[PDB]
DNA sequence: TGCGAAATTCCATGACA
DNA sequence: ATTGTCATGGAATTTCGCA
DNA sequence: TGCGAAATTCCATGACA
DNA sequence: ATTGTCATGGAATTTCGCA
């Protein structure tokens, strides 16, 4: 069996509805198996379409052989699996219920829901301006496991942006009672 | 003037005046008997106003001028002193051609990352599609990886939107641009300052110092339009096609893709290479650090047999950019403060600013 | 294809493929061991359809779209079947630029005597001065000798108005020009007739071709400049100037000036030259008669290391003259019908019609 | 002595009025006295002016040293003077009344009234488009007394347009009785 | 250890308008 | 304060297959 | 029959937009 | 059925002035 590489497997899905930013709701998530490198792409729905549309922004940057997601309408669509035939990518589904990625990946879409969580609060409307550091973020974020971070697995370089203040990514006492507080 | 005139015909030797010929006097003035014929030697207080009504005629340069001049005089030199009047016609400086070229040009050395360098250039306007006139072009120096963005103007705005979207996925340590509106903008400057980013420019009015995004415009527009034979000319919707398909082109002299440059093993595109399949990863990127130091890289050309190269306190002029219609294609002579390197040079423009220049867009005065 | 193929895995020898190696079969395909690895042998039934999708990922040429055929395949002679269907690509054919220069430029023989030939051109639009906006110029092929006219638009109405008045000194047997509108519309040919004057056109968009009256325009243009720096720029007035002043300056390289080439003696003009003051007009023009003969005449350069000369029956294609953004640079190819003189050709153009074409608007349709 | 050569005088005088003819009623003439070449230039008054304009034109061609002319009011006016020392062209006068110019250019001259009378009859009024013929004609016609036509002394070659045939230059009987009947 | 042919490398040409 | 580039397809050169 | 300097010739460069 | 040209000013070469 040939080792892990990146493009191997693309895990995708969505994270909404959230409060409206510049007309947006949703996160629709992609993150390289091998790398654990994250695209974040902003949709107005978790629909057929809105995949399409982003992934093909994405994956006119690369094509996974493989996309890994839950069973989501948006995913399990015979116009989502025409478009995946064309490219030649793979469609692979987790059985309902349970979802199971690698744990890579598992670790990488928790900090993604709690970084997004964390940044929201105070502002939970300007999070449209802010996918494009969160990014950075995530992906200049040292693994434990690997030596290495995503960037560097990706282009196997050093980045230009470390993040060497791996950060609290949890919520201070001052946040808790003013996110209590905006979901009343 | 007189005074030597007068020393001549009454028989003694006066320097620059050959001994050999016999100058007399006539009608009021003094001749000699060249073997070309009979000519006057005009009193020197008299030979400057004589060489410049010479050169007036059509303002000639220095052998069409003589030859005017030959027709009634003769005196020691006298090339000297019509050279000596067009390095003095301010017309004849502002407005003649160079003869001759710049030195050869220099070839930059490869960024040595990716995300080291980015060359961003505008392609357009194009025919309209989707509402969308131009492209933005952003070339990574080391890889050739390439990202393609429709906008509706070549605008600062257009360009930050952008941007944005791509350093989602890195952080370049330098943008070189051009000096076009968009680029040179202060809220441009802002963005870049912002995310620590250094704006490099190219000497104005000189492409070839964008030469790498360029060269791509080139491919791009020359992919678009086989994309487009017998169609109309529906452009937007091919952009992500055709950067595609550019990132995954071999170069035939790297025998690279700009896209194994930059990640060191094919997505799943057509034709995939699968040397690398029983690597792994580390093993792969081990590799592709080898193969990004030992790319080709081409050598500075030989001098045509006729180049300038600047040197400190030169006068040179910087040509007009956008000249008027019968209007000199050149501003007034002006100085080299410092060469930067032999193809490009500060100058200090008699105005007096300091300006950063190809060495392309100027040519020596002539005559000193 | 099959039938190859299998005659080859059970170990027989197939003439292209090298004995030494061991081609085998795995997941339904013949394979073999190449030093470089693992390759599919597609059957020859396939191989134009691998070589097509190679080369459409992005229109590449030999070495690029090969190495994406050889990520995957191997078999005889690959580069064979890629050239074949580079060949066959429309769009790559109407698109690439060329990469073979034209052969070294003719230096046709200087017309024998004044009013031979004529050259005749616009120069314009110009800034508007009394009303007018245009020059019309007449060279003298034999003597440089030029006369200007301005107008108010490059018409023939305007063309036959200025050579009336022209014609009056004398009558040329040829005048020569480019393709404007003024001068192929048959008002004019009809006017050349009336007086027995033969009209000679340029290859169309070709100036280079009306090289003798397109330099003098240099000249016009580049004393006009001068003349009006720092002034408005009110050229109507300075015609007659620049004319006589231009008529009466001398080509280094000839020691002429083109009043000279056409009289055998100066006007009353400053500097004029004076040598012939003790000879009868007929010793005058009896010496003129052997300086004309006696001219400079320049030779054709050295080929370029690369260029071409076209053959008889060649395809070639002629250069789109006003590309459409986004559209093909080069028609569809076409026949050489006839080689005219090395450097200009008749070609059948599919359509098809006979046109008479500068070498410098072809190139050679690639790969035959 | 130095020989004679073109361009050492031009003789200019005026010819009309004559008929309408595109707006414009004289012809200024001139001959180069050494060859014999013929300019005409189409003035609309026999003035100061005229002149100058009209020899503006020539003299962007060619300088004479000398014109010669009568005591025409438009030729002994200050401005005339001030226009020829402009260019370094002196100015000579033939005493009133008694008009010498030289043989051949009083010919010339002559051949001009009647070549021009000759085509003025029976179209009085199209003189002004056939200016440029009777100078093709007058300078290719062939001088008794040199071997040679004025174009050939000028531009020392045959020309293009020769004139083999030597004309009647006189009025035929039909013209004699329709040029007594248009001056009536 | 040398042949003929295929493969690869060279590199002038031209366009980024 | 900055700086040309590189796809292209014939020709030139090297390598390959065989002996 | 040879020197140093002036004169003349050579010729690449660039523009006819 | 048509076809490059030539002013320009440094450099290269020749000629001149003298001996
Ligand atoms: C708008 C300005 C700054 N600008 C300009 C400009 O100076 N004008 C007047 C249009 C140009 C280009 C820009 O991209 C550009 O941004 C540009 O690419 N080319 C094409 C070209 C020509 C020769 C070459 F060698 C290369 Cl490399 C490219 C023309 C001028
Ligand atoms: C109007 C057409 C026929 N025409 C055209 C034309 O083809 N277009 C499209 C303007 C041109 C010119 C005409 O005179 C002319 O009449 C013309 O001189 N040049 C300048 C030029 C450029 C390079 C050269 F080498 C030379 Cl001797 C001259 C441009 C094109
Ligand atoms: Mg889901
Ligand atoms: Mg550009
Ligand atoms: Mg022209
Ligand atoms: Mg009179
Ligand atoms: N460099
Ligand atoms: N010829
Ligand atoms: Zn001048
Ligand atoms: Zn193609």
């Amino acid at each position: 069996d040939r080792p892990q590489k990146p493009f191997d497997k693309f895990f995708i899905d969505y994270i909404g509805p959230l409060p409206p930013s510049q007309g947006y709701l949703y996160v629709l998530v992609v993150v390289d198996g091998m790398t654990g490198f994250t695209w974040l792409y902003p949709t107005k729905a978790p629909s057929t379409s809105a995949t399409v549309k982003s992934l093909n922004v994405l994956t006119s940057i690369a094509i996974p052989k493989v996309i890994h997601s839950d069973q989501g309408a948006a995913f399990t669509s015979s116009t989502f699996a025409e478009w995946a035939k064309e490219r030649g990518i793979h469609l692979e589904f987790s059985t309902p219920y349970h979802p199971q990625s690698s744990g890579k990946v598992e670790r990488k879409n928790s900090d993604i829901k709690r970084l997004l969580t964390k940044l929201l609060v105070g502002r939970p409307t300007k999070w449209y301006d802010l996918l494009p550091v969160v990014q950075l973020a995530l992906n200049n974020t040292y693994s434990p496991v690997l030596k290495y971070t995503p960037h560097q697995l990706l282009f196997g370089i050093d980045s230009n942006t470390p993040f060497a203040n791996q950060d609290t990514l949890d919520l201070t006492r001052e946040e808790e009672l003013s996110l209590l507080q905006e979901i009343r | 003037l007189d005074a030597e005139l007068d020393q001549l015909l009454q028989g003694h030797y006066i320097k620059g005046y050959p001994k050999q010929y016999t100058y007399f006097l006539e009608d009021g003035k003094v001749k000699v008997s060249r073997p070309e014929g009979v000519k006057i030697i005009p009193p020197q207080s008299d030979r400057q106003k004589i060489v410049l009504q010479a050169h007036n005629l059509a303002h000639t340069g220095r052998e069409a001028t003589l030859l005017k001049i030959a027709n009634l005089y003769w005196w020691p030199n006298m090339r000297k002193d019509v050279v000596k009047q067009l390095g003095r016609c301010q017309q004849c400086l502002i407005t003649n051609a160079s003869n001759k070229a710049s030195g050869p040009i220099l070839r930059p050395d490869r960024p040595q990352k990716p995300f080291d360098k980015f060359f961003i250039d505008y392609i357009g306007p194009l025919p309209p599609s989707q509402g969308y006139l131009y492209v933005l072009v952003v070339v990574d120096g080391m890889t050739g990886f390439t990202w393609l963005y429709p906008t509706k103007a070549p605008s600062t705005s257009a360009t930050v939107k952008s941007l944005n979207v791509l350093t989602s996925i890195a952080i370049p340590k330098v943008i070189h641009s051009d000096q076009g509106a968009a680029f040179t903008s202060s809220t441009f400057a802002e963005w870049a300052k912002e995310r620590g980013i250094h704006l490099e420019f190219s000497t104005p009015y000189h492409p070839q110092s964008s030469g790498k995004v360029e060269r791509k415009n080139s491919d791009i527009k020359r992919l678009l339009t086989k994309l487009l034979v017998g169609r109309p000319t529906k452009w937007y919707d091919l952009l992500p096609v055709v950067q595609l398909a550019l990132n995954n082109t071999y170069s035939p002299v790297l025998k690279y893709t700009p896209h194994q440059l930059l990640f060191g093993i094919d997505s799943n595109t057509p034709f995939a290479n699968q040397d690398t399949l029983d690597l792994t990863r580390e093993e792969e990127l081990s590799l592709l650090q080898e193969i990004r130091t030992s790319l080709y890289h081409p050598s500075t050309p030989p001098a045509s047999s006729r180049s300038w190269s600047p040197v400190v306190g030169q006068l040179v002029q910087e040509r007009v950019a956008r000249p008027a219609s019968l209007r000199p294609r050149w501003h007034k002579p002006s100085t080299v403060l410092k060469v930067l390197n032999p193809r490009t040079v500060v100058i200090l423009d008699h105005l007096g600013n300091n300006r950063t220049v190809s060495i392309d867009n100027l040519k020596p005065t002539s005559h000193q």
